[PDB]
Formats: structure tokens, sequence, C-alpha cells
């Protein structure tokens, strides 16, 4: 980074005056130069000064010559960040965290676990659960089936015609699943104030009861087997987490568990909180580890990177088994000279360290966090940070934020009673008033937000606690501010976080099951699915 | 005008001890981009002023660590840390914010030494002087602290009133003690009709009053 005599040299203009805002921009560029003793994030909050005070100047003499020289010289102030990031690394506690909330977890997520256990044994292994929540997934299952019967009965037009618009049975549901959706949130709002020592599966268990005839003893077993087996499998208590449920994210935590029923958001909000308490490598639980990356490399590749890929776990689990019942569908239809070339490769091998690598000493920036990428962009199945790192609360503070933009309009409009139409109307209402250049995308996302799960092509929760607020911390980071909306960076801007390919294997069996996503063919399918069972009678 | 009003004006400190001076505007110094338009000078005796502090709280270039700027809108205070008995001057606020530039009317630091009494000295006219008809008696008092000091002239042991003049150095930058001269003015016809000239001085830090004298 230039010192203050090439910026004065730089920032040098013919017959201008010297002026106080210029000035503090060059002593706080000397007392940068002279911070070599002083921590990255001392380092990153003087950059972050130096860039503030260059906006000064520049806002305040608007015609100055010197503006050219000094939008260079925040440039410059860019490349010193990252310059920061790759040259000062700390060590990644030695901690995986998964993320099970809401039920009982199945046995494909543990066997996926048992992998990163097995070949990684100086790794310490969460997978964090919620004692006082294993119903909500139960709870969200009886809700939509009921809703879908009464749509179903509701129509008073022909409902298996062959050309009926399944949309209209859509977006009937989402009013009657608004409308019961309101009721659990209203008698929950009122027992916890009744009797605050009832923990939510407790009001789920009464709830369910009275309103859907369940049996209390069934849901007691089934708690019972969920916390027996979660804890069986290196499981964590949210509820013991205190530094979550005292800091400002845990209502939003409670906002997408209790009330949206939103397992995946309430899952986004507590892994990057996690992540910045602890530290160490999240993972989504269709994630495998890397694989041992000579294993394969004699074989030539013949379809694309991702399905050679594939094709390298399918072959692994077929000759090995670690997983059972995990799929060969694109290993089965393969030429015999290169099938049974991979048959040959993993014959050679007897250990499970030669086939999936292992993370061993991983280090990186207190200022980052590192985030998976996929074809389509970042996306946070797998994350790596050390404890409290910089953009770690960055990201927290992202999330925060556009949940308290999302809450100012959306509970305003829920306190009036009103039903789903006349709700959404006034939400969407209040959300475009508040729209400008900046955030005009994400507060078009934003308006879906009560359709989140109940309805095809929403993609409220990326933009809200998924990868969205990730792009936008990093956009934080790099332009010295917080509360990006619309990001302008690029690809290779973000590229500077990317965890590496060869620390994750991302395309799982499991993981393509997780990213067939509500299309309008999923849609379709759905309805004929349910049209079947209500002409029989069932549900 | 923007109006600028420092207080204290006078501003005695115990060496190793902090030091604030306030200084208020008649109008906000915050501007739109956050910044606060409010300078600080030192000015030494005999000296111009040296700028110490500019947008409210940037140290400038040079100036020692002990010296900091805070405050906001019409309301700012300058602080030492921990006062050096070079400190002594008077500290100037001043609005950076419009023409035409405005200051304070100016703070006097003054160190709180210890009590020194004057060390006294007196000097007779000399023949110099004397040939062109005007003698001068002059009186020193010598690096003392507090300032506050008399000075009485007898003549003869007779009282003199009306024709004497004093000055005070200011207060030392290493010791923090002043000085000061008391002059006797008479003519050399009157001069030469008396034999015993005594200045007479009294301080706190004598026990009982000094004289000095001589004859002619």
């Amino acid at each position: 980074l230039v010192n203050r005599k090439q910026l004065e040299k730089m920032a040098n203009v013919r017959f201008r005056t010297q002026e106080d805002e210029y000035v503090a921009i060059l002593d706080a560029l000397e007392e940068y130069h002279n911070m070599s003793e002083n921590t990255v994030v001392e380092k990153y909050l003087k950059l972050k000064d130096i860039n503030s005070l260059t906006d000064i100047y520049i806002d305040t003499y608007k015609k100055s010559g010197r503006n050219k020289a000094l939008k260079k010289f925040k440039e410059y102030l860019v490349t010193e960040v990252l310059e920061l990031k790759n040259n000062n690394l700390t060590p990644v506690e030695k901690n995986l965290h998964f993320v099970w909330i809401g039920g009982q977890i199945n046995d494909t997520a543990i066997n996926y676990i048992n992998q990163w256990k097995d070949v990684n044994s100086d790794y310490n292994v969460n997978v964090f659960y919620d004692s006082n929540a294993f119903l909500i997934n139960t709870l969200k299952k009886t809700v939509v089936e009921s809703a879908i019967n009464d749509t179903l009965e509701s129509f008073r037009e022909n409902l298996n015609d062959p050309r009926f618009d399944y949309n209209k049975f859509f977006r009937k549901r989402m009013e009657i699943i608004y409308d019961k959706q309101k009721n659990f949130i209203n008698y929950y709002k009122a027992q916890r104030e009744e009797n605050p020592e009832l923990i939510i599966d407790d009001i789920v268990k009464t709830y369910l009861s009275n309103e859907y005839s369940k049996e209390i003893d069934e849901l007691n077993t089934y708690i019972e087997e969920s916390l027996n087996k979660i804890t069986q499998n290196s499981g964590n208590d949210v509820r013991n987490f205190e530094e979550f449920k005292n800091g400002e994210s845990f209502n939003l935590y409670e906002q997408e568990l209790v009330e949206r029923w939103n397992l995946a958001a309430a899952s986004d909000i507590l892994r990057i909180s996690a992540l910045k308490e602890i530290g160490g490598m999240y993972l989504d639980v269709d994630m495998l580890p890397g694989i041992q990356p000579d294993l394969f490399e004699s074989i030539e590749k013949p379809v694309t990177v991702d399905f050679w890929e594939m094709t390298k776990l399918e072959a692994i689990m077929k000759y090995k088994e670690y997983i059972p019942e995990y799929t060969s569908e694109h290993f089965d239809m393969l030429d015999e000279e290169v099938q049974s070339s991979f048959e040959s490769v993993l014959a050679s091998k007897s250990d499970k360290s030669e086939i999936f690598s292992s993370l061993g000493d991983m280090e990186a920036s207190p200022l980052e966090v590192k985030i998976a990428f996929n074809s389509k962009g970042i996306i946070n199945q797998g994350l790596i940070s050390v404890k409290d790192s910089y953009c770690s609360n960055l990201i927290v503070k992202q999330i925060e934020n556009r949940y308290k933009i999302l809450n100012n309009s959306l509970n305003p409009a829920i306190s009036e009673d009103n039903d789903f139409n006349t709700t959404t109307n006034t939400f969407i209402d209040s959300i475009m008033a508040e729209a400008n250049a900046d955030n005009g995308r994400f507060m078009m996302e934003l308006g879906k937000y009560l359709r989140v799960g109940f309805f095809p092509d929403v993609k409220t929760t990326i933009n809200l606690s998924g990868p969205e607020a990730y792009a936008a911390a990093y956009q934080d980071l790099l332009m010295f501010k917080e509360g990006s909306m619309n990001i302008h960076l690029i690809e290779a801007d973000l590229r500077n976080f990317e965890i590496s390919k060869t620390n994750i294997s991302q395309s799982t069996e499991q993981e393509m099951a997780s990213l067939w996503s509500f299309d309008d063919a999923r849609a379709k399918a759905q309805f004929e699915e349910y049209k079947r069972n209500y002409f029989e009678g069932s549900l | 005008d923007i109006v600028m009003t420092q207080s204290p004006l006078s501003l005695p400190v115990t060496p190793g001890e902090p030091a604030s001076i306030s200084c208020r505007s008649s109008q906000s110094l915050l501007h739109t981009n956050g910044n606060n338009y409010l300078v600080w000078y030192l000015q030494k005796p005999g000296q111009a002023p040296h700028l110490l502090i500019y947008l409210g709280s940037n140290r400038a270039s040079g100036v020692p660590g002990r010296f900091s700027g805070s405050g906001s809108g019409t309301d700012f205070t300058l602080k030492i840390s921990r006062v050096e008995v070079e400190d002594v001057g008077v500290y100037y606020c001043m609005q950076s914010l419009q023409t035409p530039p405005t200051f304070g009317q100016g703070t006097k630091l003054e160190i709180k030494r210890t009590v020194a009494a004057p060390s006294v000295f007196i000097f007779p006219p000399s023949d110099e002087q004397l040939k062109s008809g005007t003698a001068s008696v002059v009186c020193l008092l010598n690096n003392f602290y507090p300032r506050e000091a008399k000075v009485q002239w007898k003549v003869d042991n007779a009282l003199q009133s009306g024709n004497s003049q004093e000055s005070v150095t200011e207060q030392d930058s290493k010791d923090s003690t002043y000085s000061l001269s008391s002059t006797l003015t008479l003519s050399k016809a009157d001069y030469e009709k008396h034999k015993v000239y005594a200045c007479e001085v009294t301080h706190q830090g004598l026990s009982s009053p000094v004289t000095k004298s001589f004859n002619r």
C-alpha cells in the first residue's frame, strides 16, 4: 500500500489549496504504516477509517481535482485488505459442526457424518439439536396434510379435469395453511405468557392432541427416541448455547423454528453463530469428505465435471460399501473398460484413509469466513472460520439487519389479524414503500416470505439467512461498510473466500435429492399425488 | 460571526496532573459530513500561535500525545493528560466552519509549583546615566513563585510613592518562576541629596520582609 509521500504525489493537484479533510487522510495513512505490531483486525479497522476519511473528502469537495486520484487510492485500500487476508493466517479450531433440528435425525445423515468422523479423528464433532423442539417437523407435516385435504374438499369445481389449473390448488392451500399457522402462533404466544415454564414441545404436543387428535404417547416415544438417537451421535443442545440464546439472533431462530416451521432457515441462523462462537468447519449433513486427490488421477474423464465427481463417490460406495443403499445410477451406466477400471483402483486400497482425505491442520485469516461454491455460485453447505472472525460477525449482522427490514413491515401487517390475501397486500405495500435502487431485488424477494416452503418458485430464504447474506458480508468487508444490499462483487471477488474443492465432496446422492427444489413440475407432480389419495379418502 | 467562548480563562495546574479547557460555540460546528470544525492552538510568549488540534480531535503531526481534543456541536474540550512545565502559554480555540474565522478569548495555563521566595538585588544609577540628569535605581526580584509580591522604596528611611514602576516576566518554561523589576526614578539633583536607598520586599515565601540597600 502506498505510503504518505506517494499519496501526496498521486493526489497533488496544481493550484489546489490544502484542506483539513485531505491532511486527515494523509495522517491516517501514516498511522497505518506505523501499525506493524497491531492485530490483523486492528489493521483492517484502520483501513476502514482511511476509506471513510477519503469518502468524507470526496463528499465535501465534490468537484475537487483530487477525486480521481483519491478514487484510485480507494482501490489500493481494497487490495491491501486482501493482502492482509492472505498473509496473516491463524489455526482453525478443529471442530466439525452439523445441525439437525426439529425432528429425529435419520440414518442416512448419521452415515454421512460417520465418514467425516472416521477420517478426522483429530477433530471434535458437534451435531447441534434443539431439545425443546423435536416435534416441529411433525407439526408442519400434520397441518399441511390437513390443509391439503381441506383445500381439495373446498373446491366447487371439478378436480380431476385434465386441464385443471393446479395453481388454483396451491393458492387456496396457502390461504388455509396461513390461517392454521396463525392459529398455532396465537396459541403458542398465549401459552408462553400464561406458563413460561412450558417448552415448545409441550405446547406442540397439546396443540396436536386437541386440534388433530394425535396421541400423546406416540409423541413422547418419538421425542425419547429422537433424544436418545441424537445424544448417541455427538448431539449438542442449542438450549445450552448461552451466547446464542442471549444474542439478537435467538428470536430470529425461534421465529423460523416455531412460527414459520422453516428448519432450513433456522439452521441457516444457528450455523453461523455456532461458527462465530467456537470456530471450525460447518457442514450440511449431505456433504462427504474430499476424495484422496491421487485416487482416480490415472483414470481419464470421458459428461461434465460434476458428473465425473458424482461417479467417483458412486464407485467408492459400490466397492467399499461404507454407506449402504447408496446409489449406483450414474456409475451403473458407464463403459465396462472404465467401470471395471474403477473397481480395479479401489481393489488396491484397504483403508478408508486411502479413499477419503483428512482435513488436518487448517489455517485462515481472522478477517474471513470461507464458503463452498457450486456451479451456481456460493452456497453455505460448507463454511470454515477461525473463532470470532471478522466476517462471521459481518454475516451475523447481515442476517439480523435483513430480518429487521422484514419484520418492520411484516409484524404490523400480521397484527391486523386479516386473512392471507389481505395480510400479503399490506405487507407487500409496506415493503415497496422502502424499496430503492440499492435494495430493490432484495425487497422483491422479501415480499414472498409468507409463501416460503408452501408455494413454488420462492427464493426468500436465500436472500434472508442464506447465501446472499454471505455475499453481502463479503461486500461489507471489501467496501469498508455494513448493510450492503445489492451486490456489486463479481465472481472473482467472491472466489477470494472459496473453500478448496479438495476439502469437501459436494456431489453426493443426498445433495442431489436436496437441490430438486419446488419447481413447477414438482408442484404438478405433488398435486397428482394429492388427487390420488383424495379419491381414495386418504391423507 | 460565530462567537467562541472559552473557560476558564486562567488555569493553574500542578505538573503531572491533567488540565482541561472548555470551548463553546454560538452555533453548531457539526457538519453534515460528520466532522466538527473546531481547532486549538497554543501561543507561547512572543511567538505566533502553534496548531495543536484540527477537526475537533485530530492531533497535528508532531504534537505531543498528551494533547487531545474532544466534543461535538457547540461544546468542545482540550485535554492535557499530564501537564509538563513547558506547557505554559495561552491556549485558543477557533471555529473552522465559516469566514471570518473567530477565536476564543484565550486561556492562560499557569504551572502551580512550590513556593519560592525572590532573591533580591539592587543597582545604583551609573555615572553614564546621571550626566544627562536622571537617576534610575533598579531593584530586582529574581525567580519567585506566587507571582504576587510587593516592593516599597525607602530613601533615607522615607517611604516613596508615585515614583516607581514595576515589570514582571512571563512564567519561566523550565522552572515555572517569575522575576520582577521595580525602578525608582529621581532627578540627579534629588538623588545626590540623599544617602540610603533601600528596596523592601514582601512575598509569601519570605518569613519576614527582606531589604536590600546601598549608600550613594
